[PDB]
RNA sequence: GGGACGCUACGCCGCGACGAGUAGGAGGGCCGCUGCGGUGAGCCUUGAAGCCUAGGGCGCGGGCCCGGGUGGAGCCGCCGC
RNA sequence: CUAAAUACCGGCACGAGACCGAUAGUCAACAAGUACCGUAAGGGAAAGUUGAAAAGAACUUUGAAGAGAGAGUUCAAGAGGGCGUGAAACCGUUAAGAGGUAAACGGGUGGGGUCCGCGCAGUCCGCCCGGAGGAUUCAACCCGGCGGCGCGGUCCGGCCGU
């Protein structure tokens, strides 16, 4: 009973696990965000077996399915009612998402305008 | 330091060139719309008013 | 001209917005709402525009005349169509194809009008 | 624009574009033009020949005002006077040669580099070259000295 | 494993001009269509030269253009210069000419039109001759810059005449040992 | 815009003048508009407040149409104290609630030899804008 | 003699070949921080910034957007600097 | 002997900032050249934030009291006197899981939790047919307005000429 997209291609991802920083588990000061090691004796840098994999260009997703939601749409950040009428010619391909700082009474302005335009909302019933 | 090169000098012909480009682009209706001006009700964009 | 002003409005324009790997324009006559040379409502001398009616029932068709090009108060004339779904799409097709008025956007106006009439249809 | 500089791309690189063996030390070769008769001999000979030594006569109180003698070639001789005088010079049937005062426009010497159009002139200048005179006489002109 | 070298597998050339001005880009857009739709190589030289840098498309003096039209393609034939067409002051008589250039100096426009000449822009050239038919393409002296006198074989070397980098020329500015046969050596 | 070159537009400097103003300047900051019935009669917009003036509260939690007089003028707190504008303490005593003079309208003044002198003087220059301006 | 899409031409599309990397060099960042000129009839006590999060996700990646909690007053998107 | 153009990190009073924001900016945003140290010459800190308003917790009860438990103020004590927001290292407690090759990690699965999909009878959109209905309803004409084009083969008149 939701808003179907025009087509529903098979979403394929070469890797879904996050690329963690080297020795991120051993320390708290070392965050999860990836940093490329540049040490002379770094095992990860020279691709040793059984080590942390590094991000490469080969892990890129397909251009047809890039930035596409599992529902089949692509997201678009919407702040007010006026930004909704942009997507009514992009109805079957792109969906709208309300921003975090939008008030509850302005969120309940948005939802029905996209319902009249049949625009899918990722988070329709956010606050209530 | 205080003696950082704050100021920049432009050639006189180049200073006069941009003013001519700025005045000429102010008479095209499409370019002024892109500046966000809400003047769709203006009768003529080269708005000339009497000296009163 | 059309090609000269396009190279200026393509990046530094107030109607253009860019986020989430997308680009859109909020021009009053930009049907399909995309930043493009063909669909820019302000760039071209001849422009077709489809907007919802003021009372919510029907569609208004924006027609741009070629006489007052630097006279924006007179350059645009607006006609309101409040007929049935088949007859509304027949009229907008006739104003574009049979007048030879910027004919590459005839179906784009048909697509926009077909959704605006659907938007004002009573919701289930 | 510090955002366009090289140091923004060098973040995360240990040696900062200066190598790991030859570290970016303070002054490995010496300050300034050190080592002219020494370790920088080859650069001072392959690129700056004649740097070391004295030649010529010293001149204690030299005034550049005394040596001011600007020159003009025969190319831009007619550019000194206006174009109207050039048209009327060939148009006139009496043969009245117009006078071009070289000192008036701000030159003292006249050099015979270029070709002269075939119409007489009267050239007033502070100095003349030998070849510049024969070119003027070859057209049927006159060289007038002035101080 | 493939034993090929990726050292020079990427050709270095200009695909589009580094200038951000919009009038050249509209002229570039016009000549991209003419290169891939017409069979003339003239639209391939013009389009290649429109991308080029300022030092690559040296100004062409007016006297050179008179000289190359004293030996023209046998007289009505237009002149096409990608650079700027400058005026020469050591030329007396100018004939009527058909000149196409990106820019013409203000004195040169008055001098050419005084002789009954005609000056066209590059968009007018396409409307006149789309294929470059009956055209002479010219260029200024590429090695005419003072920079090239410092280039080449280094000074202080036998038979390597090249201007050294000196702040001011004088009797005590690189006239010593590296130049004097009396002092050390000379080349 | 302000055009006087010797008049401060700095935020930090202006707050320094306000919070470190001397006592004779503190009274001038504490001016409140008169009630509408007074305004045609005296032709005065606003006026500094004194110890005994009848006050209606316009804003805040104690706003209403009640008529109360001032108890004291506390120039160190930018606070005045009104008669029945007060809240209950825990122990049973009553404490006057502070109301800023900006949210105050004066319905009756405290007439005096020095009080009356300002009334024509403020109404003198008030009229001057209507002869010079007209 | 009465008719699908297209084309931000700095865009779109088709063919083949290739993809290691220290020092080092170059390019692209709709990666990130701060302030300024424009711009969004931008967000906001019906809840800003900040912080926490066993949720939904996106991008190879730098990182980012929503869901929940706390918070009480500012903040952000795009074009350039 | 002699003013003017000239200099001015001290002093008086100013105005301003594409500057910095309590480990920044003067050492010093605060009882700062203060506390403190050295015989002395001298060295020289740390330290901003309750709340809009103290409305700063009346009163009852345990304890000798510190400290609590009720009650009360406030929009909010989850703002309760060094009190705005309260992160990490670290510690205490609750819930779940696990535990003889120190712990931790990459790839691949599997199991258990967590909330979410608000899924639990699975798509609608156009074209054609059927019959039930309901309209003020179609094509074609007349009138008025508006717009486009015209090679009107060259109609007429204006305006301009980089």
């Amino acid at each position: 009973a939701a808003l179907r997209p025009l087509v529903k291609p098979k979403i394929v991802k070469k890797r879904t696990k996050k690329f963690i920083r080297h020795q991120s588990d051993r320390y708290v000061k070392i965050k999860r965000n990836w940093r490329k090691p540049r040490g002379i004796d770094n095992r990860v840098r020279r691709r040793f077996k059984g080590q942390i994999l590094m991000p490469n260009i080969g892990y890129g997703s397909n251009k047809k399915t890039k930035h596409m939601l599992p529902s089949g749409f692509r997201k678009f950040l919407v702040h007010n009612v006026k930004e909704l009428e942009v997507l009514l010619m992009c109805n079957k391909s792109y969906c709208a998402e309300i921003a975090h700082n939008v008030s509850s009474k302005n969120r309940k302005a948005i939802v029905e305008r996209a319902a009249q335009l049949a625009i899918r909302v990722t988070n329709p019933n956010a606050r209530l | 330091k205080t003696w950082r090169r704050w100021h920049r000098r432009v050639n006189t012909t180049q200073k006069r060139y941009a003013i001519c480009s700025a005045l000429a682009a102010s008479a095209l209706p499409a370019l002024v719309m892109s500046k966000g001006h809400r003047i769709e009700e203006v009768p003529e964009l080269p708005l000339v008013v009497e000296d009163k | 001209s059309a090609h000269l002003q396009w190279m200026v409005v393509r990046n530094c324009s107030s109607f253009l917005i860019k986020r989430n790997k997308q680009t859109y324009s909020t021009e009053p006559n930009n049907l399909k709402a995309r930043n493009s040379f063909r669909y820019n409502g302000l760039i071209h001398r001849k422009t077709v525009g489809v907007e919802p009616a003021a009372d919510g029932k029907g569609v208004v068709v924006v027609m741009k005349r070629r006489s007052g090009q630097r006279k924006p108060a007179t350059s645009y004339v607006r006609t309101t169509i409040n007929k049935n779904a088949r007859a509304t799409l027949s009229s907008i097709r006739h104003m574009i194809r049979k007048n030879k008025y910027h004919p590459d956007l005839r179906m784009a106006a048909i697509r926009r009008a077909s959704a605006i009439l659907r938007s004002q249809k009573p919701v289930m | 624009p510090s955002r366009l500089r090289k140091t923004r791309k060098l973040r995360g690189h240990v040696s900062h574009g200066h190598g790991r063996i030859g570290k970016h030390r303070k002054h490995p070769g010496g300050r300034g033009n050190a080592g002219g008769m020494h370790h920088h001999r080859i650069n001072f000979d392959k690129y700056h020949p004649g740097y070391f030594g004295k030649v010529g006569m010293r001149h204690y109180h030299l005034k550049r005002n005394q040596s001011f003698c600007p020159t003009v070639n025969l190319d831009k001789l007619w550019t000194l006077v206006s174009e109207q005088t050039r048209v009327n010079a060939a148009k006139n049937k009496t043969g009245a040669a117009p006078i071009i005062d070289v000192v008036r426009s701000g030159y003292y010497k006249v050099l015979g580099k270029g070709k002269l159009p075939k119409q007489p002139v009267i050239v007033k200048a502070k100095f003349f070259s030998r070849r510049a005179e024969e070119k003027i006489k070859g057209v049927g002109g006159a060289c007038v000295l002035v101080a | 494993g493939v034993d090929i070298r990726h050292n020079k597998d990427r050709k270095v050339r200009r695909k589009e001009p580094k200038s951000q001005d919009i009038y050249l880009r509209l002229l570039v857009k016009l000549y991209r269509f003419l290169a891939r739709r017409t069979n003339s190589t003239f639209n391939q030289v013009v389009l290649k030269r429109l991308f080029m840098s300022r030092t690559n498309r040296p100004p062409l003096s007016l006297s050179r253009m008179i000289r190359k039209m004293k030996l023209p393609g046998r007289e009505n034939k237009t002149a096409v210069v990608v650079g700027t067409v400058t005026d020469d002051v050591r030329v007396q008589e100018v004939p009527k000419l058909k000149v196409c250039a990106l820019r013409v100096t203000s004195r040169a426009r008055s001098r050419i039109l005084k002789a009954g000449g005609k000056i066209l822009t590059f968009d007018q050239l396409a409307l006149d001759s789309p294929k470059g038919r009956g055209t002479v393409l010219l260029s200024g002296p590429r090695k005419g810059r003072e920079v090239y006198r410092h280039f080449g074989k280094a000074p202080g070397t036998p038979h390597s005449h090249t201007k050294p980098y000196v702040r001011s020329k004088g009797r005590k500015f690189e006239r010593a040992r590296g130049r004097r046969a009396s002092r050390g050596y000379k080349n | 815009m302000k055009f006087n070159p010797f008049v401060t537009s700095d935020r930090s400097k202006n707050r320094k003048r306000h919070f470190n103003a001397p006592s004779h300047i503190r009274r001038k900051i504490m001016s409140s508009p008169l009630s509408k019935e007074l305004r045609q009669k005296y032709n005065v917009r606003s006026m500094p407040i004194r110890k005994d003036d009848e006050v209606q509260v316009v804003r805040g939690h104690y706003k209403g149409q009640q008529i109360g007089k001032v108890v004291q003028v506390y120039r160190k707190k930018y606070v005045i104290y009104i008669e029945r504008v007060q809240r209950e303490k825990a122990n049973g005593t009553t404490v006057h609630v502070g109301i800023h003079p900006s949210k105050v309208v004066i319905t009756r003044l405290k007439l005096d030899k020095d009080r009356k002198k300002i009334l024509e003087r403020k109404a003198k220059s008030r009229q001057v804008g209507k002869e010079k301006g007209k």
